[PDB]
């Protein structure tokens, strides 16, 4: 994109945070208007600021805008846990259309830690008559959203059929994920147990199911 | 202060066309523009264009200047200040980079320097461009597990494995059980098929006082599956409570 | 003022898309009759 | 500045449904029909030679032909019209022989 | 369904011509806010 | 452009404010059945002078537009400047403030020109 | 405080001058036997415009209060400023000046705005 924002910016709770949004003179900012949108991944965006410094209807006064001759800014005072998301800006006029920026991922610091809730599910009886075997490793309620998943076959590393999804933000201002291990019906009945290790901030949690029982 | 509803997600092969609708209600359809904005995982958010139902004037981006057609129906009056309408858009010459979510948005004001500005948005319609055919999902019941022995809580659900394309909606008891329901995103396998999981946290004391029926819906294949999740668990850490 | 509904299809009740205002209505002849309406205003397109 | 202030506007397009006393109008050629005042047209106002009809763009107003008062007014007009036209007429009281 | 000719009430005869008209009153007095203040 | 009487009825308040001198012009317009129009045209001038009296007792007199020294209470449908004149019609606007119309009128006739003009009598004697 | 219509009738002129916007408000108020009120409400607006015409041809137009460039003749009941506004009611006052009311009216419509406005036409051309 021709409109460049800040890659990443942070801010503590009860404090403020500034997001940059600049680019060439052809898009910013002389004789140009700047708007802002709260756009959560996978959800519908919400108009916050329109016409440089005017707030959209129903928008809390915690948001404020400011445009210079070379760049525009967005200050979010009194940070909330539900403000940790992606924010896009738009350069437009009365005639021309919208030219969105690169995007800004805002991380809210000063938040409380949250231990992840892991639950491992064994292959169902209907899948054993197919016959297949799929281990389901669900991860939820962890902050920040950055975890790694490793699998082991009877206390022995697994490098085949290992896949893990990207951490997705929930509705309770927390993150979630899911990992899956593709195995053969023979390996399920040849191993004493299977585990699902999840590492987060040095601390590694692990859940284990056993086909032997 | 209204509502924008679009059509369901469709699957189209590259080279073909697709028509996404957008029905409105709760306001005057002709008093505001209808913007169309898409978002891919390679080009980011992109504004395609808008159209004024009053006049019929259109303004497309140079990128969509030669393969996108926008049409709107006439306004159907409900009250003196509100009405119902529908806006369409037709994108031709589909490619692999056209895969993403497409939104339709209502204008902000009637007059001023920001009349066409997207204010009210719809729910969006997912568009997948692939040569792969539609494959039905395989729903498997998830045996209840122990979440808290001292708390007396548990967790059961269903397993949607191997389906194409996205998305898949899962409800419980025809939309009766919504509390404690956690639906996780799917995984992109090496074969190109997706697979997600749904689980609802419920107390262990509930057995013969509530029926657990997970409702998995896959419209692209026109198939619905209603699985009866067995309340009898196999977790040894939960069997103590029973 | 007197408002006038100018849509070709209107059952006399409900919201009107094309509304116009006038000071005086058109020439309405007070023809007293029953069963058969005589010398009245013709409808537009399909009969109403 | 940022704090707003009220301002009185006179001549704004604002109307509400109501009922009033309507008067008549019937061309100028209709008055030339004379014949000692036929029907009603006696002291009726001549119709404007060039009537104006303003199309209210973007306006959607709800009508109700079954709850319209112009009918109840017209009906009471034609009835009263009938009585006034028979007042100076010959009474056939001694025709019941 | 069977349909038969009716009438009686002559008020119906006027409704066939007054269906496209209705009476409204003009209220030109409207107040509205703006960043405008008078003198002292 | 001249849309005519009640022309900008479906237009925004800001746009309809240009057509104020049009609805004001056609507002006055210059044996039984003849008394039908008499009693009607008598009510016509009474309706006119009624609004003119209010327009006079307020800080206006001069028609069309005039400002006043009354702060806009937020309880009277808190909208923004650009959300009223560029996103709302006079018909749609009068529907919301209808609840507070009688209240605002009192703050114009009583609080203003009764306290403002009396204030001027003190300022004009010196 | 709002005593209502004709409230400060027994109050001093200075005190009753605060109730001017009250008597002015209820002054216009918005087959036989029905013609009884018609001929009455017609005289009502004629009585209103009559005073409004006098109020207009004088150096006033703007209602309630206005000043004029006419010296108060001592022959018109020579009272002091504090003896009029703080020791006399409007009813009691109108009883004395009633003899010179018609005289004063002539000095307002003729001597002023006919000579004042014409004077302004000479001052506005330069
Ligand atoms: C009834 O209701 C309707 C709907 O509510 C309402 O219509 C709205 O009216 C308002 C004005 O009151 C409109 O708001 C304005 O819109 C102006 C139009 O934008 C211009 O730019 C368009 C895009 O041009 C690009 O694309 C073309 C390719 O298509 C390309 O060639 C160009 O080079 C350029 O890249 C252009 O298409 C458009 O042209 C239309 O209009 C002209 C007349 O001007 C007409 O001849 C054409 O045929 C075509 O229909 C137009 O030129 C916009 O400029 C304007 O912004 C200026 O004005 C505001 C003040 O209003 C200033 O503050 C600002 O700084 C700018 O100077 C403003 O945004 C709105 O768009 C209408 N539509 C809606 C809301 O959907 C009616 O007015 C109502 N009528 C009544 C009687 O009530
Ligand atoms: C009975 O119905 C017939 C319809 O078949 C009536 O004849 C039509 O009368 C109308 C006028 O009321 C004519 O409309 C005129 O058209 C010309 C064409 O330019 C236009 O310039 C005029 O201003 C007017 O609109 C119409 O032409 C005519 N139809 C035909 C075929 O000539 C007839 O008048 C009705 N009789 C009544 C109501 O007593
Ligand atoms: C006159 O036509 C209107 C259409 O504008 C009818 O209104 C609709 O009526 C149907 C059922 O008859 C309802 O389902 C719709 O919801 C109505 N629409 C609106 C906007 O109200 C109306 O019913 C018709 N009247 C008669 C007597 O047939
Ligand atoms: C209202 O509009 C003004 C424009 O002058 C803007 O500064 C202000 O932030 C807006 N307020 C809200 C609540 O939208
Ligand atoms: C504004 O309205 C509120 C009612 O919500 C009222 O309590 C308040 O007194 C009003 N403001 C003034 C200045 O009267
Ligand atoms: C005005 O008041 C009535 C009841 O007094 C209420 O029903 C209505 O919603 C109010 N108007 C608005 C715009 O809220
Ligand atoms: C004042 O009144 C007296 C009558 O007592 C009269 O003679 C005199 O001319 C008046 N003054 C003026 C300036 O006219
Ligand atoms: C007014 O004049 C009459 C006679 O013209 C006289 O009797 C009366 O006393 C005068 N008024 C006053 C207050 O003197």
């Amino acid at each position: 994109s021709v409109l460049t924002q800040s890659a990443s910016v942070s801010g503590s709770l009860g404090q403020s945070v500034t997001i940059s949004c600049t680019g060439p003179n052809s898009v910013c900012c002389s004789h140009k208007s700047i708007s802002w949108y709260q756009w959560p991944p996978g959800r519908a965006p919400t108009l916050i600021i329109y016409e440089d410094n005017e707030r959209a209807p129903g928008i809390s006064p915690r948001f404020s805008g400011y445009k210079s001759y070379w760049s525009a800014y967005l200050t979010i005072s009194d940070l909330r846990p539900e403000d940790e998301t992606t924010y896009y800006c738009c350069s437009y006029t009365h005639n021309s259309g919208c030219v969105f920026g690169t995007g800004t991922k805002v991380s809210v610091l000063g938040q409380s830690k949250a231990n992840p809730s892991v639950t491992l599910f064994p292959p169902s009886s209907e899948e054993l008559q197919a016959n297949k075997a799929t281990l389901v490793c669900l991860i939820s309620d962890f902050y920040p959203g950055a975890v790694t998943v490793a699998w082991k076959a009877d206390s022995s590393p697994v490098k085949a059929g290992v896949e893990t999804t990207t951490p997705s933000k929930q509705s309770n201002n927390k993150y979630a994920a899911s990992s899956y291990l593709s195995l053969t019906p023979e390996q399920w009945k040849s191993h004493r147990s299977y585990s699902c290790q999840v590492t987060h901030e040095g601390s590694t949690v692990e859940k284990t199911v056993a086909p032997t029982e | 202060q209204g509502q924008l509803v679009q059509s369901g997600a469709e699957l189209k092969k590259p080279g073909a066309s697709v028509k996404i609708s957008c029905k409105t209600s709760g306001y005057r359809f002709n008093f505001y523009h209808i913007n169309w904005i898409r978002q891919t995982a390679g080009r980011g958010p992109e504004w395609m264009g808008w159209i004024s139902p009053y006049s019929g004037d259109k303004n497309l981006a140079p990128a969509f200047q030669d393969r996108v057609i926008m049409t709107t129906d006439t306004e159907v009056p409900v009250t003196s200040f509100t009405s119902t309408g529908a806006a369409y858009m037709e994108i031709r010459n589909l490619k692999f980079d056209d895969t993403g979510t497409y939104f339709c948005a209502k204008g902000l004001l009637r007059d001023g320097s920001s009349t066409w500005l997207p204010y009210l948005w719809g729910q969006g319609t997912l568009l997948t461009v692939s040569s792969a055919s539609t494959k039905g999902p395989s729903v498997f019941p998830l045996a209840p597990s122990s979440k808290s022995t001292s708390g007396g809580t548990a967790a059961l659900g269903c397993l949607v494995k191997d389906y194409f394309p996205e998305p898949v909606t899962v409800s419980w008891n025809s939309g009766a059980l919504t509390s404690g329901v956690h639906t996780f995103p799917a995984v992109l396998q090496s074969s190109g098929l997706y697979s997600l999981s749904s689980v609802v946290t419920v107390p262990s004391s509930s057995l013969g006082t509530q029926t657990y029926i997970c409702n998995v819906n896959h419209k692209p294949s026109n198939t619905k599956v209603d699985k009866r999740v067995e309340p009898k668990s196999c977790d040894k850490g939960l069997e103590v409570l029973f | 003022a007197i408002l006038k509904c100018k849509d070709k299809k209107f059952n006399g009740t409900g919201p009107c898309p094309s509304v116009s205002t006038v000071q005086c209505t058109h020439g309405i002849k007070p023809v007293v009759s029953t069963q058969l309406l005589l010398n009245g205003s013709l409808a537009e397109e399909e009969v109403m | 500045a940022e704090n707003l202030w009220v301002t009185v506007y006179y001549g704004v397009p604002v109307w509400k449904d109501a009922e009033t006393t309507l008067f008549c109008a019937s061309d100028a050629k209709a008055y030339e029909t004379e014949k000692h005042n036929v029907w009603a047209t006696h002291a009726c106002v001549p119709t404007d030679p060039n009537p104006q009809e303003i199309h209210l763009e973007n306006v959607t107003e709800e009508f109700n032909m079954w709850k319209n008062n112009m009918v109840e007014q017209m009906h009471t007009d034609i009835i009263s019209l009938w009585d006034q036209s028979l007042k100076p007429c010959v009474k056939l009281t001694p025709l019941c022989v | 369904e069977t349909f038969r000719p009716g009438g009686g009430d002559m008020r119906d005869n006027w409704r066939s011509e007054l269906y496209k008209y209705k009476v409204v009153k003009i209220e030109p007095l409207g107040v509205a806010p703006t960043r405008c203040k008078r003198r002292v | 452009v001249f849309l005519g009487f009640l022309g900008a009825a479906g237009s925004t308040m800001g746009a309809a404010s240009m057509t104020l001198t049009v609805q004001a012009r056609n507002l006055l317009s210059g044996t039984v059945w003849g008394i039908k129009q008499l009693q009607a045209r008598v009510l016509a001038v009474e309706r006119y002078l009624r609004d003119q009296q209010l327009l006079g007792i307020w800080g206006c007199s001069g028609k069309l537009i005039c400002c006043t020294n009354v702060p806009w209470n937020s309880s009277w449908s808190n909208r923004n400047l650009s959300e009223i004149w560029d996103n709302m019609t006079w018909l749609q606007w009068d529907k919301e403030i209808s609840n507070y119309t009688q209240i605002i009128y009192g703050l114009l006739e009583e609080s203003q020109n009764q306290q403002e003009k009396n204030e001027q009598d003190l300022l004009a004697l010196d």
